[PDB]
């Protein structure tokens, strides 16, 4: 996925 | 009038909220320094700003009733296009209209029309932005409608790249209609209609300062020195 950081801070 | 759940998805928005905006701005203070003259001097304040905002924004949306039970992807959508918006709607809090500025806390952190364009923007963006937050200071707001509007604002079904459309609509329709019932409980007609039109004419206007908004943050991050004043979550969430 393109967004880990976004997806991180969803968790 | 406002039903049992219908107070209770007012008390989570309410909580959300509180626990998303801290109006004592003590966390401004670690932010990079702001500088009033690289004629972009606010644009390192300014990016750490936004990107502090987009965490509060995430925060706020994933306890939002029902966001949760979205898929990954949509949820990933919806704040990636909704981000700007709410950080738009919820900077009216900060809004003072003595001198037309985003007062949040102390005079470093009070942000007028040239500490905006010191991050790279123009009028075709800051007039709209500023006149949209007069206005919405004139409807005076209660905390109650305006986190029922950022949470509206967020799980809209006719973002691009939404998935479960109807999932989507459905979680938007429960909002919107425990919003009609405040404002019904608080104004007879046609006071009532006409305040809720002029809720849901807002939310047309935040998306076209979104489109306007994003193609100048396409034109200022396409150079690679104003890409490097960012912060990776405003690339990674305003970017691909
Ligand atoms: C980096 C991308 C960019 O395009 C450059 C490439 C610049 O983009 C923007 C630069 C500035 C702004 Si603003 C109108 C000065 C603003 C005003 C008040 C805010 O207050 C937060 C408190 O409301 C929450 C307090 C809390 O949560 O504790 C937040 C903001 C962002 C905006 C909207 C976009």
């Amino acid at each position: 996925k393109n967004h880990p950081m976004l997806m991180n801070l969803l968790k | 009038k406002l039903s049992e759940e219908q107070q209770h998805i007012i008390a989570i928005l309410l909580d959300a909220h509180h626990k998303t905006y801290d109006p004592t701005y003590a966390d401004f203070r670690d932010f990079r320094p702001p500088v009033r003259m690289s004629p972009l001097s606010m644009l390192p304040h300014l990016a750490d700003l936004v990107s502090y905002s987009i965490q509060k924004v995430i925060g706020f949306a994933k306890m939002i009733p029902g966001f949760r039970d979205l898929t990954s992807d949509d949820q990933i959508v919806l704040l990636k296009s909704s981000a700007i918006e709410v950080i738009m709607l919820r900077s009216n809090q900060s809004f003072t209209m003595d001198d037309m500025s985003w007062d949040c806390g102390s005079q470093d952190y009070k942000y007028d029309v040239t500490d905006v364009s010191k991050a790279g923007h123009t009028l075709e963006l800051i007039e709209p932005l500023i006149k949209f937050q007069v206005g919405l200071k004139k409807l005076n707001l209660h905390e109650e409608e305006h986190v029922l509007l950022m949470a509206i604002c967020i799980v809209s079904p006719d973002r691009p790249g939404v998935q479960d459309a109807k999932l989507v609509e459905a979680i938007q329709d429960r909002l919107s209609n425990t919003l009609q019932t405040y404002i019904r409980c608080r104004h007879p007609p046609p006071g009532s209609h006409q305040l809720y039109a002029k809720m849901i004419q807002k939310l047309a206007d935040l998306r076209s300062l979104n489109e306007e908004h994003s193609k100048q943050y396409r034109s200022l991050s396409f150079q690679p020195e104003n890409s490097m004043k960012l912060t990776p979550l405003v690339l990674e969430v305003f970017g691909n």
